[PDB]
């Protein structure tokens, strides 16, 4: 997954609006939630 | 003490007489309550007299040499980070804290505090079986001083911020070696393992480097035939897996990273780099060389480099070692020439540069050595400073390439004519043979 | 969280990209941990104070800690006659303007935190670019197996900047030592002697003398020379790993490489967006030779 | 009429248009939560003449003021700082024991001014005698003694 | 409860479909306040 | 001739015996040429003296960059005066661009200097912030900044805050530049030895319109008669930083040159006898 | 972002110098560029121009200004290729090598279009591949070969002599439409002059160096009388080592 | 569906949802964390310049046997250490 | 035969000096497990485990006795789950995986609690994480302290 | 009003990725609902009508913001006044050129394919998620292949842009706008400027 560059742009989608990602009105800056790593080592394990 | 809490204790100024005779001006500001001075400004609560007496009694010891009583010990001892033994910082430790701590430590075990320790064994305890609840941890600092007493932080301006993030956006620009790793920097693998050394890993590269850049009097040549697999990677299913983990290590260490000229990773899904050695050929036909390089190697001709250096410097001109160094690093290991070497070459080669420059149309690139701008990087001049077509070339590759041109003598140190006769009769195919 | 972790990954990645140094996972997380705890401290102290939002006239008052917690609500009996719906909306809008004021405060606080954080990164960052071997090439210059090709256009437009004095090294440390030399020179002068008896002088000595801090008082008790971590000259996490187990070596270098790539991709995305906003770039690929022809 | 469109730009009061301001994100999250928060605060307080101005203009029932200010002593980097050296960084460094380092540095200094100028003439020599290179410092022996 | 909003869930994906073909998909106050529930309960789901 | 040198002669001679030093001088010169700020300062300072074409002022700016121009002390003095005038008549442009320190009436103590420092006056002539100033490398720029602020805030007069005394071309001397050997062409305005700044001020046609300003009254007359000297040197440091720059270049040259020639001859003869042997 | 930026434009740093007017004009030029890109994607034939190994955004050093070389590359050569594509589709020559187009169209009047375009395509290609921007010094082995033929009792006399014979050959082709090649006959070297619409592969030689003697090549820079100067400069900018490895491959 | 046994893994996530109120939710105004390169920086030096460049900061002959950091790896070396290299070569 | 150890990023040698011991020593209440847990890039169970070990090492280092209630405090949820499991299936020990309920929750099962958490608010930060927020009813307090006959 | 506005906000702040497939027309608050999702796809049928001064009211749905971005003033000066004053429909091409969204597709029943694609996916780790989502986007919704400028549906096709900027750009009233317009209607068929 990591090797194929594809989808890494998506960590950074907040960049799509320039004057916003500076302003920080929306709390969601990241793929799964509030930031890109909130819990890296915990969340994903909820899948069997 | 910078702080709101850091005001002092009650101090004497004398009777009305001495007060009027002390102060010249007095200006008053409105009444507000008395904050009790914190524990560290309080002289009776902070007295260190015992510890200071200990320091003084040991003070003459501090004036002598440090000497290891293991003779033949040189290397320093490592003190690690966060060990309690080594912590010198007392944030709130007053005499008060040190005493509360002392007492708690003493009633933990007394036998730590005896010069000759008696047997220390645990007995029962008076609070209960759960007594640790009323006992444990370290003495606690009062929370008022924890929160409020701290120094006033020196305000950071916007200037220093903009500087820091400028430096932050300087380092995020690409380094030329990372996307496609030079075969020269991928020979450098060493593991502490007992299976890594028996197989010379980078041997063919290292052999190439040695043969091209080193005199034959001093060179060590690794032979692949005697090496474990024949200096190769074994065929797939044969080697019991020695070969496979070999390949895995190599492919993982030699992989590139960062972004390439097409703006994508080397491993990116749909779009590719170096298709059918399309870059390999692009180096084949271009090659890495300055125009200035060959103008110099043309005018100098046969005669001795060192001789030339003693010539081009009259006695008072410049250190010979300097322009010798810079010349060597410019010719092989191709680099931008230092403005020393550029000044020398300018007043040396002026007629060859004139002759190279005399025909050119107006809007086309000329060849010029002028250092009026501070920096030497020949990506900075437009490549027009020297004759270079490249922004950067890694030294090893440059040296291999220009040594593949036969001009200089490395293995030709021998007698001249014998060298040339070996070159003619044995050809260059004499090294087809590995024996 | 996000703004920080992005910059820290920038640092880690760059650290391995430019020199062969790895940052220990321990270290990488403990940076972030320090940012976090900073925020926490600011919270601890922020809850001791209150912010007052007010709606119509002054007749709806809402007292709330800057974190957005609600402590009191005062109301005119006028409001009591409205409707449950409008009462609710009124109080809710007062609460909103309170949260607004609080959030203004907090955002100044956060700017302050960001500054401290940067200041703490500076010996590392300026550790890697302040060496005699560090360099960069322009992002638009082609890279080929030998080395990097020259960008052709506008031979005036490429200026190479240099951060280091090329003659004998003057390091930040020499500058701090210079600063305390001038401090002492000023103090020990006659005009400085008279100044040290002023209020300005004693403000200066209370803030910036550590040497006079009584034993057990919070804060550093000496003045510290600025940290020097020259990147290519200091082995950090790669040598311990290389001695112990190759596998962890390969994994950690892999992590650093991945992070660096990711950072670079982000920078490409921001660049692309800024390019589209100003209309120099289209909204779908119109130039495919810039991609497919490699 | 132009004056009427001039009027549109004024912010929402409750005196003119009888509607509260919209502010959207707070309404989005906390709209259903409000009863809870309110009763946690022990209900509202109905006071009299909160925003009602008196005869000469003075506030009747003086309004509540915010104590809030940005705390200026709170840098955490100086709170937890390096355990022996007092530096404020987050950087973990394993130092060497002071006094190991001192001795070490001393013997280096001695060894190097022994090698590079052995005769104490004062100038740097890159071609040292075999006796000065493989020779042991007598200071070591003297320290044992 | 009004059968205004309907849905289709795959393992890892979620489909929320607004069904009001009569008034030309114009959401009422109740239906909108409902959608802001289904959207964030679909979006804050674990497997989406 | 081996004695008298110009700045260009020095840089082209030194270009052989110090690579790094010259590389530095030149990088710095470039970065100073890039600032719009230093340009605007030079221009708007020297405009009143010539009063004429900004073409000549711009030319003189570019020539000033190379050491090919130093202002004549006469021109210097009347430029300073012209400044005091233009800043007083309409205060808005030159108190929002050129900086004076302002009095705090929140702070009051009894002294003759410190009271004129305390209420409604200009305390000090302020130098450019370290970002907009003359060049410093980005190693040290942070510590430089911190130091500048720490010192201005707490009223420390020392280091980067104090302005070095700049030299000018003497009244009798018609020479355009600095020279390595001739020291009498260059004239310093010191506290004790003055260049007639006072007698030129009082006899100037602007003396009364400047005497009008209550704020300038402290910088004209201070317990330290060095208020005028400090205002002067500070002004020409913040406006024309590169006079001190080149002055220090030549200073350093004349200091270190002969050791370098000894090293050169010794090493070259080393490889010489080594070679012929 | 590379894919999204049009063909000509350079991607750089904002200096915030743009007034809104020209800032909009730019977006409009980009829109047009997108349209013409969509039509060039469909106008694409079998053959195409070669990618250049060296940056030509500025001129070719010591030889061409930007306008000269880009009047060769983006004007004459691309026309040649449009012609070649127009006439190799709907014929037995569809989708074959550049060779098997050159060689199977050789010496016939009926297919003269296809052959002329093909050979010009090759010549231009080989010309671009024959230019190394800052020039190069001729390798020892090639010098040894050339000396055994052209050299008369002088050191690398073969180099001055070869760069003389090339000049003479160039001046002796009067029509100013064609090419001058240094080639290997397979038994010896020589400098041959090909007329426009003729190629060394068609005559089954092996090409080493190419020089473009079309008047359209030197007109913008050296004028109409400047051919000598032109050639002299060409040797400052030529690529010898290529000629060498081709020579050595020819021999074995 | 989610098994009852695996739900504990969601806990830390759910935890800092709860704990994200206040300053922890706050981002620095103006700063996205994505800093694009603008200029080009090269600090590289000719060898003779760096021979004595770090003498004051550290000892003289700082780059001595360093192969990566020098274009001439053997400069500054005293004779012995030069001899060592050949000694291991043969 | 013992030479390699998994997870080389955090070494036991390096955790001997406990982190920020000069702080949470002095007011251990202002330092809940969260503040420290941001320090480690490991999963939850592991980092709480490590924090326990830190506290104990620190205590033994300072020559005072450690809080033995600390492991119960950090793991409180696990504690109570084990107590109620022990009362349910009748056994003494620690519940393991085989004996967990087989209930299958829906995808969005956590929504109610999610909006309850997302909208929570706290007067101070101590209220935010106190150790005892796990407990509401009396049954909770009876399960949490059954061990100390003191409490 | 409050519930619609707050709904828009909900879509804007959604924690996990929320992809709004826009199939068919949007009136004002619907425009808001579709455009502010971080992943907003447009099919050919997608449409935006920001109107309501025609029903005697001011536009709602926040799209006003999008129309006022300095970007829109750069690319299409005057377009903001055109769409806000004149109730006028914008289409997929216009929403793409303005950079309101990155994503567009022509594939039938896209929703089914998204479903079945995310059925075959395996883990929840954000590496995996990032790639799966990203690959989905690149293969369909970004137009890498089989797309042209002739084919995208556009109201503002470039002559129209020139006209709009001649009429509505930088005019300090509605009145100025229509005496301008009135002066434009008057042009002959033979003038250069017609
Ligand atoms: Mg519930």
């Amino acid at each position: 997954f990591v090797d194929l560059e594809t989808g890494t742009s998506l960590y950074f989608r907040d960049t799509r609006d320039s004057a916003e990602a500076i302003a920080h009105a929306a709390d969601s800056k990241g793929i799964k939630g509030m930031d890109n790593a909130i819990d890296l080592y915990n969340e994903y394990r909820i899948v069997p | 003490g910078g702080s709101v809490l850091d005001r002092s204790v009650a101090v004497p100024i004398g009777d009305s007489t001495q007060v009027r005779e002390l102060f010249v001006e007095t200006k008053v500001l409105g009444v507000e309550p008395l904050q009790s001075p914190p524990s560290w400004r309080t002289p009776f609560r902070n007295d260190f007299a015992e510890e200071r007496l200990k320091e003084l009694q040991r003070a003459p010891f501090k004036r002598e040499k440090y000497v290891s009583l293991i003779q033949g010990k040189y290397t320093p001892k490592v003190k690690k980070f966060g060990y309690t033994q080594h912590t010198t910082v007392d944030d709130f430790e007053t005499k008060e804290y040190k005493d509360r701590l002392l007492s708690k430590q003493f009633f933990q075990n007394p036998q730590a505090f005896e010069v000759v320790p008696d047997r220390h064994e645990r007995s029962v305890q008076f609070g209960g079986k759960w007594e640790y609840q009323r006992t444990h941890g370290l003495p606690t600092v009062d929370r008022n001083e924890l929160e409020n007493g701290w120094s006033e932080v020196e305000p950071i301006s916007d200037g220093e911020m903009k500087v820091i993030e400028q430096a932050l956006r300087d380092i995020s620009g690409p380094r030329p070696g990372n996307f496609v790793k030079p075969p020269s920097k991928t020979k450098s693998l060493q593991l502490s393992e007992s299976w890594w050394e028996p197989l010379g890993y980078g041997w063919e590269q290292h052999n190439e480097e040695q043969k091209a850049l080193c005199d034959v009097t001093e060179q060590r040549l690794i032979d692949g035939s005697n090496l474990p697999f024949g200096g190769k990677l074994p065929p797939f299913g044969t080697s019991y897996g020695m070969g496979e983990r070999m390949r895995a290590i190599i492919e993982d260490y030699s992989k590139g990273f960062g972004l390439g000229p097409h703006g994508h990773s080397p491993t990116h899904d749909t779009i590719h780099y170096n298709t059918l050695n399309a870059e390999g050929e692009r180096v084949r036909d271009l090659g890495y060389t300055d125009a200035l390089g060959r103008l110099f190697s043309e005018k100098l001709g046969d005669r001795d480099v060192h001789q030339w250096a003693v010539e081009s410097c009259a006695d008072g001109e410049a250190d010979v070692r300097q322009l010798l160094l810079s010349l060597h690093e410019w010719r092989e290991r191709g680099r931008p020439p230092s403005l020393l070497l550029a000044n020398v070459l300018s007043k040396y080669l002026e007629e060859e540069i004139a002759a190279f420059n005399k025909g050119i149309p107006e809007n086309a690139p000329k060849l010029q050595l002028e250092t009026s701008d501070g920096t030497l990087a020949h990506s900075g001049s437009g490549g027009s400073r020297s004759g270079t077509m490249w922004a950067d070339v890694d030294p090893t590759t440059f040296a291999l390439h220009q040594a593949s041109q036969s001009t200089r003598s490395t293995r030709c140190d021998e007698p001249f004519i014998l060298h040339l006769v070996k070159r003619a009769k044995l050809g260059e195919c004499v090294t087809n043979f590995t024996d | 969280m996000e703004v920080y972790r992005r910059i820290t990954e920038r640092v880690r990645g760059a650290l391995w990209a430019h020199h062969g140094r790895l940052m220990s996972e321990r270290q990488f997380h403990r940076i972030l941990a320090f940012v976090y705890n900073n925020k926490y401290e600011y919270q601890i102290r922020f809850d001791r104070m209150e912010v007052v939002g007010r709606e119509w006239g002054g007749r709806v008052e809402v007292v709330t800690t800057p974190a957005g917690f609600l402590k009191r609500v005062r109301v005119n009996p006028c409001v009591e006659d409205l409707t449950l719906y409008q009462q609710q909306q009124l109080i809710l809008s007062a609460y909103a303007n309170a949260c607004a004021d609080g959030r203004k405060l907090m955002e100044q606080a956060e700017m302050n935190i960001y500054k401290q954080f940067l200041k703490d990164l500076k010996p590392i960052v300026m550790g890697i670019r302040d060496n005699p071997e560090f360099y960069t090439v322009s992002e638009n210059s082609i890279e080929t197996i030998g080395g990097v090709l020259q960008t052709g256009d506008s031979n005036n437009l490429c200026h190479t900047h240099r951060t280091i004095p090329a003659a004998k090294a003057r390091q930040p440390a020499d500058e701090v030592r210079a600063r305390q030399e001038w401090e002492q020179k000023w103090i020990n002068s006659p005009r400085g002697q008279s100044w040290a008896l002023t209020l300005r002088g004693k403000t200066y000595f209370a803030l910036h003398g550590p040497q006079y801090r009584p034993r057990g008082a919070p804060g550093a008790k000496k003045e510290t020379l600025p940290l020097d971590i020259p990147a290519p000259y200091t082995a950090m996490d790669e040598k311990r790993l290389l001695k112990k187990n190759w596998m962890a070596y390969l994994d950690n270098k892999h992590v650093a490489e991945v992070m660096w790539t990711r950072v670079k991709i982000a920078d490409r995305e921001k660049r692309q967006r800024l390019l589209q906003e100003t209309g120099r770039a289209w909204h779908r690929p119109i130039n495919e030779e810039a991609i497919n022809r490699w | 009429d132009d004056s009427d469109i001039l009027r549109l730009r004024a912010p929402l009061t409750y005196d003119m248009d009888s509607t509260a301001a919209l502010h959207v994100p707070t309404h989005c999250g906390k709209a259903s939560r409000l009863a809870g928060m309110l009763q946690d605060a022990g209900g509202v307080q109905v006071l009299d003449g909160l925003g009602e101005v008196d005869d000469k203009g003075e506030p009747k029932v003086p309004p509540l003021q915010s104590n809030a200010s940005v705390p200026t002593n709170v840098s955490f980097y100086e709170m937890a700082r390096h355990p022996w050296e007092d530096r404020a960084s987050s950087w973990r460094r394993d130092g060497f024991t002071e006094g190991s380092l001192e001795y070490f540095e001393s013997q280096y200094r001695s060894a190097e001014r022994a090698v590079y100028d052995e005769e104490g003439r004062g100038v740097r020599n890159y071609w040292p005698s075999r006796d000065a290179v493989e020779g042991i410092a007598q200071e070591e022996e003297n320290d044992a003694q | 409860a009004n059968r205004t909003i309907t849905g289709n869930d795959g393992r890892f994906s979620k489909t929320i479909m607004i069904n009001e073909p009569q008034c030309n998909q114009a959401l009422s106050a109740k239906t909108a306040s409902e959608l802001s529930k289904e959207i964030d309960k679909a979006t804050n789901a674990v497997y989406s | 001739q081996n004695e008298d040198k110009m700045v260009v002669h020095v840089l082209e001679e030194l270009s052989l015996r110090n690579d790094g030093l010259v590389m530095d001088i030149q990088y710095a010169i470039r970065e100073n040429k890039k600032n719009r700020r230093l340009r605007w300062e030079f221009v708007t300072t020297l405009l009143p003296v010539f009063g004429g074409n900004e073409a000549k002022v711009e030319q003189l700016y570019s020539d000033y960059c190379d050491g090919k121009y130093v202002p004549n002390i006469t021109v210097a003095v009347e430029a300073f005066i012209a400044f005091l005038h233009n800043a007083t008549q309409h205060p808005e442009t030159y108190s929002a661009s050129d900086y004076f320190d302002i009095d705090d009436g929140k702070s009051s103590t009894a002294s003759g200097t410190g009271d004129q420092p305390s209420a409604g006056q200009y305390t000090t002539l302020k130098l450019l912030d370290p970002l907009e100033g003359p060049f410093v490398f980005d190693n040290v720029k942070v510590e430089y900044i911190q130091t500048v602020e720490r010192f201005r805030r707490h009223g420390i007069r020392a280091g980067p805050v104090m302005a070095p005394a700049t030299g000018f071309i003497a009244a009798n001397c018609k020479s355009l530049n600095y020279f390595t050997r001739r020291q009498e062409e260059v004239v310093y305005v010191t506290n004790d030895s003055d260049q007639g700044l006072r007698r030129s001020l009082e006899n100037s046609a602007y003396h009364k319109t400047i005497a009008a300003n209550p704020a300038l009254q402290y910088l004209l007359k201070a317990r330290r008669g060095a208020a005028l000297v400090e205002t002067f040197n500070r002004f020409f440091y913040r406006t024309m930083p590169m006079l001190n720059f080149y002055q220090n270049v030549l200073k350093h040259y004349s200091e270190t040159i002969q050791p370098l020639r000894q090293a050169a001859k010794s090493s070259t003869r080393g490889l010489a006898r080594a070679l012929e042997s | 972002y590379h894919a999204y930026v049009p063909k000509g434009a350079s991607v750089q740093m904002g200096e915030t110098f743009m007034p809104s007017n020209i800032a909009t004009a730019v977006f409009r030029e980009t829109e047009a560029a997108a349209a013409r890109a969509d039509k060039t994607k469909e106008e694409t034939g079998f053959f195409s121009q070669p990618r250049l190994n060296y940056p030509v955004s500025s001129g070719i050093p010591a030889l061409f200004s930007k306008d000269q070389f880009d009047m060769q590359y983006s004007l004459f050569h691309r026309d040649v290729v449009e012609t070649l594509n127009r006439h190799t589709l709907g014929t037995p020559l569809e989708g074959h090598n550049l060779e098997t187009v050159i060689r199977k169209t050789s010496f016939d009047a009926t297919q003269a279009v296809a052959h002329t375009a093909a050979s010009e395509h090759f010549n231009y290609c080989f010309f671009y591949k024959s230019l190394r921007p800052w020039g190069t010094a001729p390798p020892p082995r090639l010098r040894e070969a050339l000396q055994l033929q052209y050299g008369t009792n002088g050191s690398a006399d073969a180099m001055d002599e070869v760069r003389r014979i090339v000049w003479v050959t160039a001046a002796s082709h009067q029509e100013r439409c064609g090419w001058v090649y240094l080639v290997w006959s397979g038994v010896h070297f020589d400098v041959v002059e090909f007329p426009h619409g003729s190629c060394p592969i068609a005559s089954d030689l092996i090409p080493l160096l190419a020089l473009n003697v079309h008047e359209s090549a030197y007109i913008l820079d050296y004028g109409t009388s400047g051919l000598k100067q032109y050639v002299e400069n060409y040797f400052k900018a030529c690529n010898w080592p290529l000629a060498e490895r081709y020579y050595l491959m020819a021999i074995g | 569906k989610v098994p009852h046994s695996l739900i504990y893994n969601i806990y830390p996530y759910l935890e800092e949802i709860r704990r994200r109120k206040g300053m922890m939710a706050m981002h620095p105004p103006g700063k996205d964390g994505l800093l694009m390169p603008d200029r080009v920086v090269d600090n590289r030096l000719p060898d003779h310049l760096k021979r004595g460049y770090y003498d004051d900061v550290y000892w003289k002959d700082f780059f001595a046997g360093s192969d990566e950091h020098l274009n001439e790896p053997r400069m500054g070396l005293r004779g012995d250490e030069m001899r060592r290299r050949l000694e291991e070569a043969q | 035969r013992l030479r390699y150890e998994i997870n080389e990023d955090y070494k036991v040698r390096d955790e001997l000096g406990p982190e920020l011991f000069a702080l949470w020593s002095k007011a251990p209440e202002r330092w809940p497990p969260e503040r420290l847990s941001k320090m480690y890039g490991l999963d939850f169970t592991l980092v709480r485990k490590i924090l326990v070990w830190h506290h104990f090492k620190a205590c033994y280092d300072a020559c005072v006795e450690p809080d033995w209630s600390l492991p119960k405090r950090l793991f409180a949820l696990e504690w109570i789950r084990d107590v109620r499991a022990r009362k349910h299936g009748l056994f003494y020990g620690k519940m393991r995986f085989a004996e967990q309920k087989i209930t299958f929750y829906s995808d969005r099962f956590l929504f109610r609690d999610l909006v309850n958490r997302r909208e929570a608010s706290y007067a101070n930060v101590w209220e935010m994480d106190d150790p005892y927020r796990f407990l509401q009813t009396e049954q909770d307090y009876e399960d949490y302290w059954g061990d100390n006959y003191d409490v | 009003l409050r519930q619609h506005a707050s709904l828009i906000w909900r879509v804007y702040t959604a924690p996990r990725p929320l992809m709004t497939l826009t199939n068919g027309k949007c009136r004002g608050t619907g425009c808001g609902l579709s455009l502010f999702a971080k992943y907003c796809a447009l099919k050919d049928s997608s449409e935006f009508i920001f109107d309501g001064p025609n029903v005697g009211i001011t536009p709602y749905g926040g799209m006003t913001r999008l129309l006022a971005r300095p970007e829109t003033s750069l690319k299409y000066p005057g377009l903001a006044e055109f769409v806000v004053l004149t109730g006028a429909s914008l289409f997929a091409g216009d929403a793409l050129r303005l950079g309101w969204t990155d994503l567009f597709t022509t594939i039938p029943d896209m929703t089914y394919h998204i479903k079945e694609w995310f059925d075959t996916t395996e883990h929840m780790h954000n590496d995996a998620v990032a790639w799966q989502l990203g690959h989905l986007l690149e293969t369909c919704f970004k137009m890498k292949e089989s797309h042209s400028s002739a084919m995208e549906r556009a109201a503002i096709t470039p002559t129209r842009a020139r006209w709009v900027e001649d009429a509505f750009a930088d005019q300090p009233s509605v009145n100025d706008i229509m005496r301008t317009l009135t002066e434009i209607e008057q042009l002959p068929f033979q003038s250069t400027h017609n």
